[PDB]
């Protein structure tokens, strides 16, 4: 049986190769 | 002048920002 | 006279503090500066 | 390798608000 | 590669036209471009040798023509707004 659990915040990844800085995007 | 706040960031497309005739030193 | 001077000298002081401890006094000025810049970015983004 | 946890999510078309940092590393995000 | 001098360019199919300079903009190992609040290409990294080049628009400026009224002289003094005096 699948035992769920709480992802929290994981799973973010640089959506592109662009660089930015200090910029909420 | 501290409590208030890129200038060339919006100058990419002809959007220039002519300096004011009176300078914050004169004012 | 003496009293008033103090009241006035004191009174000046608080302004520094009113200004130092608070960013919300200058909202007006602070705003204009936004709305402009605010309106530029919009203008720029329109390029894309 | 048979003689250890692991997980699975599923990606969804969310829109996030990233926050890059000076070095350019995402230091936070908001769904 | 040329520097400090307005050039057309293409990098890796990224194109644009600018002044490619030397920049401390520490790009990420896999990061290709840079960009900027206005969403305008800024730094790049030289695909061959890996380094952070700025970019920079060309010049613009208006051209203002200062004149005492033609009634007085014919002598005008141009003013090139917002450049450093070379590209003249
Ligand atoms: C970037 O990395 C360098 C490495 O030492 C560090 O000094 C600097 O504080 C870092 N800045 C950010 C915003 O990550
Ligand atoms: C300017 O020159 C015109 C002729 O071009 C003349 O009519 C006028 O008197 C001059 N202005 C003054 C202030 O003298
Ligand atoms: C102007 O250009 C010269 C190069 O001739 C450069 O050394 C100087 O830093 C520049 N200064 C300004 C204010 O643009």
């Amino acid at each position: 049986p699948p035992a769920y659990t709480n992802s929290f915040t994981r799973g973010v990844y640089y959506p592109d190769k662009v660089f930015r800085s200090s910029v909420l995007h | 002048f501290n409590k208030v706040t890129l200038i060339c960031a919006q100058k990419f497309n002809g959007l220039t920002v002519l300096p004011p005739l009176l300078t914050d030193e004169m004012i | 006279q003496k009293l008033i001077a103090n009241q006035f000298n004191s009174a000046i002081g608080k302004i520094q503090d009113s200004l130092s401890s608070t960013a919300s006094a200058l909202g007006k000025l602070q705003d204009v500066v936004n709305q402009n810049a605010q309106a530029l970015n919009t203008l720029v983004k329109q390029l894309s | 390798a048979l003689h250890a946890a692991y997980y699975v999510g599923y990606l969804q078309p969310r829109t996030f608000l990233l926050k890059y940092n000076e070095n350019g590393t995402i230091t936070d995000a908001v769904d | 590669l040329v520097k400090n001098k307005c050039v057309n360019f293409n990098f890796n199919g990224l194109t644009g036209t600018g002044v490619l300079t030397e920049s401390n903009k520490k790009f990420l190992p896999f990061q290709q471009f840079g960009r900027d609040i206005a969403d305008t290409t800024d730094a790049v990294r030289d695909p061959q040798t890996l380094e952070i080049l700025d970019i920079t628009p060309c010049s613009f400026g208006g051209v203002s023509v200062i004149t005492p009224g033609t009634n007085t002289s014919n002598q005008v003094a141009v003013l090139y707004q917002d450049v450093n005096c070379t590209e003249v």
